[PDB]
């Protein structure tokens, strides 16, 4: 088999059905415009016929015609095309099914001959097929086809003729004699090309011959709309698309068995049936009582007609046909006729209804079918099925019933008003008014219903015999009344899979009836209909659907929850994941099975079926031998605990110790929210001067700390932000953004991420911070019973993550979670807590990223450079070492005040510390090799810092930063004071990546001259030989016959800036100056430090002397090797045009340079690195990557 | 080699950053989000040479170049295959990122919560 | 792993290519040879995906350019680091050229083998 082969068909039969509608209805006049306008046109009669001034139109027929353009009228062009199409496609399937399987009376093939490709059998037979479905004119038919002209028309009257005693065998799916859809047939089809070749030759008859491959072709038919409408609000014409799903036939047969099995054996288990049916669960015991009092409450025995099933959702009709199934296997254990049990299963406990009306159609195809194959003598006898689809009632009911003429022949002067007849049908009326988008959610008494039963079997009396129009009369209203008993009728059973919707995507009526008729669970549908259904559900019944698992486990529909534990009791739960269920391709969603008793039955214990860890095809043999009974949990267990969350692994231990417990609800609290100028109100800790920010706090007049959430941390760290509030953020008040909690700003407590992907933590949120949505903050109460550190140490715990798991399943968390979760306290738990701070906050201040930053621990020791990596490590492992005591301790201590034992993953096994490799780097490449990029990276953080004091941000002599003024103002200063006395900072604050040592200030001899200063005279060599070696290691490509000095320089040239935009986050201090591809000039120059004249000043002073050295190189070489032939004469041949090409580079540069250099723009800090790299022009360095937006030229 | 990981991680962590970038920059329309992927695209670009390589060598990428204004213009060749990384992954990441902010046009479309 | 070659192997099947040069063209000056190494490097390349890149992640050969005009244009990665290789293997011939150049001529010094 191959479902392929009918996805891919199946749209295209759609695409030809529709063409041909359209140019059917254009060849009848009927037109549509580009404004979906509706053209008709008039015929006008010349004589016997008529036409539209182009095509010849039968006068008989022009009445049809007229008819059909009302039916447009009333209803659109584009809904009536689609329409006809897809009932002329449900008609074609139909047939082919019919013919492939030889149950027609005639036992021929219609759309194709067995043997002869291109032809039909029926061209064979004409005689015996016409004397069969149409018994007249038989002779005319004869010799018209030996008359030797076209056939194809009588082919045409035959599938009519066969297509009318179809309808007359069952009405949904054909269409009576003299329909419109006659006069619409496509012409195509009466050629010998026509769709139904198409769909006879290409579909397999093999695969043609499971009724699944149909229903999954139904589903396909309806694929580029459903493309299509998906993304904006669902259109309530385009509501009934959204409803079209398909499901997995053992869920269905889990669902259906286990309701009817359930009743089976509350009524009596001696018979066999169990051992019949596969999927069913066997009820488990607890306590005598309870099972005295269902023995109390359950019946003795049923009838088969006593028990009914209910299909809300219809749909393609799998749930109904599974019902099917075990109610002739129930019917079988009575031991009926063999025959009549089909029978009686079509008359009774089937019902179903369906948004869609062709939908209905297919279903009740499917339920004629399979009782054919039961029985082939049901097709004759013609029984009318409960399936029937809710069709809107716009009508007035007094004409209808004056053309009944009902008033007189059973009771003008209207009296049936006093008999409530009137009232009962203008109620009906009334309820089903514009309901097409409603759907199945109208409820309606069952004193309606009897009388309606009444009023229909009058009508059908009616329908049977009588007037003509009376007869239409009983036609027109016979839906209504039907579709109002089935829906006011209680039923035993109601399982059926609800539809699933979109955020908002169903119309704004739907959002209005939702919210006026149903207070609790109005933010979905599918809980709609189950809470309908629970309404349409008699005293004891089931209710098996299968909904999302977001309502299972979430802060909303609490009260729903709470609601249906109170007053119902699940028999069956059964949790699937993303892939476990077949519902929807994909594992965006995520659906859970249920079936719930409709009695409350105080406290009843589950079973429990998990399926998250596989697949459908796994999941089924993995269902028929489950290992997730989880029999002990009770309801009572499920309803205490916080929120209500239905848990899997909940441990009667676990939630005893949630209780008798304190719980924080008060004293954390949300940040603000600014409304939309976040890229221009915070900003990146460095960029800002820091002379002003972090010094001068007296003015406050800079920015101030901000926390707003990043990746999982324990203790301390993640805040690297400012926000500026200056004036209690008068910015901010003229941006109208909203401030919450405006007391605690600037405050000392703990702050958590609010979103995060791993897990819970919060870390120690220090004093004189700002405080934002997200990474919300927590803050300790005056003189409270608790401190901010016992709570912090409380809520490292693992147990406190593991809550957190089973409370928000969500990794994501709010404010009221954290009004939920435990706390305790403890004497010793506060000083683990702050010795763990104090670590944190030792390994966070160890780099340069953070401002309270601690000088370089390789230069704080003297000897060796290996010596002082080999203390660094050690002072490494030695703080993962404590703070991996302390962590057990902590959870040591809190299992032991807890007294039950809990388990995580990845939760206490795991610390977040910079220190420990595994959790810095991958973890999953632990070859020694991550050891080895530790040792580049400590190296490359060595050469980094070294050339940030050479260039007079960072002194050696003094502690941290030493100049962080704007603009090279408060400078000098600091040199005569004595700041840079150890070591000097290039004054003009540039520094050139020139050639080999041949400026004043080239970054490798200072560098080296930095490396000889730290560590003396004699062990400098192998120094030098070590870091070039570290470098070399993993950071650059190794390099064969380079010099320790010829290593760093090239990793100076190359793969440093890279290291330094990716240290910095693309948010650059040290400036990079480019020349292009040659690289002639290059240069660095500080943010804090550039002055308006700093360009012509580098222009003047570092360029035109450059290309004097070039020239004079230039013209040197060009001497040298005068008339040579030798290897180097060649080699010198190419140094030279490669310093030529060099040479005209730089020349270039200079003239854009000079160009630039008399503006004398200035730059401001508080702009942004971003917008100052993009004012600078084409002379900076890689200005793509960091504005993100291309360059520009003047 | 030393490195084993294709283009699908890289796409991964990108699609990670683009998740973070779209709820923290709070982006309704189809169009304030271009920063968000390009930034999304710009981060995910591995640095060491060996990793570089085998993302090169490994499937879901093509060795041509879709645009010559993506190429930079520099003699260093792992530059130009960090162009091409960066230019798969911003287009499959555009790609994906309509369905992504309309997953966050449901936590949008309501005031509260998206669940409330 | 679909490819374990390294630049080594690349420069051995050069070399000989040049040695079987030098032995069939009869040359006898180091411009006469300038395009028998010209050729021997053009024809050590490993034209395939997986070859160039683990030749190119192997050791022993530069990751940037010394000359500009090397440069393909072209949007092609894999044009790119063929002209990288060949360039280096170039510059490998030329630096272990005049050796050959010698052995040669000292086979067919005189006649022959040091004969007449």
């Amino acid at each position: 088999m191959n479902t392929n082969n009918i996805k891919k068909y199946a749209p295209q039969a759609r695409n030809d059905f529709r063409d041909a509608v359209i140019q059917k209805l254009t060849t009848l006049g009927i037109a549509a415009d580009k404004k979906g306008n509706l053209q008709i046109a008039e015929a006008e009669t010349i004589g016997e016929t008529v036409r539209y001034g182009q095509f010849d139109y039968p006068l008989s027929t022009l009445p049809r015609r007229e008819r059909l353009v009302k039916r447009a009228r009333e209803q659109g062009f584009e809904v009536l095309v689609e329409h006809c199409a897809y009932t002329w496609f449900n008609r074609l399937c139909a047939i082919r099914y019919m013919e492939l399987h030889g149950y027609l009376d005639h036992g021929f093939r219609m759309l194709s001959h067995p043997e002869t490709p291109t032809a039909f059998e029926v061209l064979d037979h004409v005689p015996e097929v016409a004397e069969a479905l149409l018994p007249e004119s038989k002779a005319q038919l004869v010799e018209m086809k030996l008359s030797g002209n076209q056939d194809e028309a009588l082919y045409r009257e035959l599938l009519l003729g066969q297509c009318h005693a179809l309808h007359h065998a069952m009405p949904f799916l054909f269409e009576a004699v003299d329909d419109e859809a006659e006069l619409l047939l496509p012409d195509n089809l009466t050629r010998t090309d026509s769709i139904l070749r198409g769909l006879v030759d290409d579909i397999p008859e093999e695969d043609w011959e499971q009724v699944e491959v149909i229903g999954w072709l139904y589903q396909f038919y309806i694929s580029e709309k459903k493309d299509a409408v998906i993304g904006k609000v669902v259109k309530s014409e385009d509501i009934p698309a959204a409803t079209q799903l398909f499901t997995p036939n053992w869920i269905v047969q889990y669902l259906v068995q286990n309701s009817v099995g359930r009743q089976w054996l509350q009524t009596y288990p001696d018979s066999p049936l169990k051992d019949k049916m596969e999927y069913y669960i066997e009820p488990a015991e607890q306590t005598p009582e309870v099972q005295a009092q269902l023995a109390a409450i359950t019946p003795a025995s049923i009838e088969p007609e006593s028990i009914k099933v209910l299909d809300p959702a219809c749909g393609s009709g799998h749930i109904l046909t599974e019902a099917y199934n075990v109610l002739k296997a129930i019917y079988e254990e009575r031991g009926y006729r063999t025959r009549d049990i089909p029978q009686l299963i079509l008359e009774n406990n089937i019902f179903g209804l369906d948004i869609d009306d062709r939908a209905a159609q297919l279903s009740g195809f499917a339920m004629l079918m399979l009782a054919r194959q039961d029985d082939r003598r049901i097709l004759g006898r013609g029984v009318r099925l409960n399936i029937v689809s809710l069709q809107e009632s716009k009508l007035d009911i007094a004409e209808v019933w004056t053309k009944l003429n009902f008033h007189q022949h059973m009771q003008t002067a209207l009296a049936n008003t006093d008999s409530a007849e009137y009232k009962l049908l203008m109620r009906t009326l009334a309820l089903f008014t514009s309901a097409k988008t409603l759907g199945s959610l109208i409820q309606v008494p069952q004193e309606d219903e009897a009388a309606l039963k009444a009023f229909l079997e009058g009508l059908y009396r009616l329908a049977v015999e009588g007037d003509i129009q009376q007869k239409e009369a009983a036609a027109e209203l016979i839906p209504y009344i039907q579709q109002a008993w089935i829906l006011a009728q209680r039923y035993d059973a109601v399982v059926a899979n609800p539809p699933y919707m979109g955020g908002k995507g169903m119309n704004g009526d739907l959002k209005e009836f939702a919210k006026k008729q149903f207070p609790d669970s109005k933010s979905d549908l599918f809980a709609m209909f189950m809470q309908h259904a629970f309404s349409l559900l008699k005293e004891n019944g089931f209710n098996a659907q299968v909904n999302m698992q977001s309502w299972m486990f979430l802060s909303s529909y609490e009260a729903l929850r709470g609601w249906l534990l109170d007053n119902k009791t699940f028999i069956t739960m059964a949790h699937l994941g993303a892939r476990a269920f077949g519902q929807i391709s994909g594992e965006v969603v995520q659906t859970t099975a249920w079936v719930i008793k409709n009695n409350h039955s105080g406290f009843y214990k589950p079973v429990f079926f998990r399926l998250v860890d596989d697949n459908e095809e796994h999941k089924k043999n993995n269902l028929l031998n489950r290992m997730n009974c989880f029999k002990n949990t009770l309801q009572n267990d499920f309803k205490k605990i916080p929120g209500s969350p239905i848990a899997y692994w909940a441990t009667l231990a676990f939630i005893n110790s949630f209780l008798k417990l304190p719980a924080l609800g008060t004293r954390a609290v949300k940040g603000l929210d600014t409304n939309g100028s976040i890229d221009v109100f915070l900003r990146r800790w460095p960029e800002v001067s820091i002379n002003s920010f972090d010094a001068l706090g007296k003015g406050n007049s800079k920015w101030f700390p901000i926390a707003k959430g990043g990746e999982l941390r324990k203790w301390f760290g993640n805040h690297e932000y400012i926000i500026n509030y200056e004036n209690d953020g008068i910015e901010l008040r003229k941006n109208k953004a909203n401030l919450r909690n405006k007391d605690m700003y600037f405050q000392e407590g703990g702050t958590w991420t609010v979103v995060s992907t791993t897990g819970f933590s919060m870390r120690y949120m220090p004093k004189g911070f700002l405080f934002d949505q997200g990474g919300s903050a927590v803050f300790c109460e005056n003189n409270d019973e608790l401190s901010i550190y016992n709570i912090l140490a409380c809520m490292n715990s693992k147990y406190i993550n593991y809550s957190a798991s089973l409370i928000c399943p969500t990794l994501n968390f709010t404010t009221g979670d954290v009004r939920k979760f435990p706390v305790i306290k403890n004497n010793h738990l506060e000083d683990l807590a702050k010795k763990a701070i104090e670590i944190s906050k030792a390994d966070w201040n160890q780099f340069e990223t953070s401002w309270e930053f601690s000088k370089n621990k390789l230069i704080e020791h003297k000897g060796n450079v290996a010596y002082s990596y080999a203390s660094y490590c050690n002072f490494q492992d030695k703080l993962y070492e404590q703070l991996v005591n302390i962590e057990k301790n902590i959870n040591n201590i809190i299992e032991e005040i807890l007294g039950f034992k809990i388990e995580t993953t990845e939760n206490s096994e795991l610390i977040t510390l910079n220190s420990n490799k595994i959790y810095r780097y991958g973890q999953s490449e632990t070859n020694d090799t991550f050891l080895n990029r530790h040792r580049s990276d400590t190296i490359s953080e060595l050469i980094s810092y070294s050339v940030g004091c050479q260039m007079g941000r960072y002194s050696l002599d003094r502690e941290g930063l030493v100049y962080a003024h704007e603009g090279n103002k408060g400078f000098a200063d600091l040199v005569a004071e004595g700041a840079y006395k150890t070591f000097p900072a290039d004054s003009d604050g540039i520094l050139p990546l020139m050639d080999d040592e041949w400026f004043e200030d080239d970054v490798t001899s200072r560098v080296k001259e930095f490396v000889r200063t730290v560590w003396g005279e004699e062990h400098l060599q192998e120094n030098l030989e070590f870091i070039a070696e570290s470098l070399c290691l993993y950071a650059i490509k190794p390099k064969k016959g380079e010099s320790a000095l010829e290593t760093i320089r090239r990793y100076l040239s190359t793969q440093f800036w890279k290291d330094h935009m990716k240290m910095y986050k693309k948010r650059p201090i040290y400036w990079l100056f480019s020349s292009g591809k040659e690289k002639a000039f290059e240069c660095l120059v500080y943010l804090h430090r550039y002055n308006d004249a700093t360009l012509s000043r580098m222009r003047t002073e570092y360029v035109v002397p450059l290309l004097a050295r070039y020239q004079a190189n230039i013209d040197r070489l060009n001497d040298q090797l005068d008339e040579a032939s030798g290897g180097e004469a060649t080699r010198l041949k190419r140094e030279r045009d490669s310093l030529i090409k060099k040479f005209s580079e730089l020349r270039s540069y200079d003239d854009r340079l000079r160009h630039y250099a008399d503006m004398r723009i200035s730059i401001d800090l508080d702009d942004g690195v971003k917008v100052n790299y993009g004012k600078f022009g084409d002379l900076l360095a890689d200005v793509k990557a960091i504005t993100g937006n291309a360059p520009e030229v003047i | 080699a030393m490195s084993n990981m294709t283009y699908n991680n890289v796409f991964d962590h990108a699609y990670e950053m683009l998740k973070e970038n779209i709820r923290y920059d709070d982006i309704r329309d189809t169009d304030d989000l271009h920063d968000a992927i390009h930034m999304a695209a710009d981060n995910a670009v591995p640095h060491y040479y060996a990793d570089i390589f085998s993302v090169m060598a490994s499937e879901g990428i093509d060795l041509e170049f879709e645009d010559s204004g993506l190429m930079p213009d520099t003699k260093d060749v792992i530059r130009i295959l960090q162009a091409r990384i960066y230019e798969q992954l911003t287009i499959d990441l555009w790609e994906d990122a309509e369905d992504l902010l309309n997953e966050y046009l449901e936590e949008v479309e309501e005031y509260e919560e998206d669940e409330e």
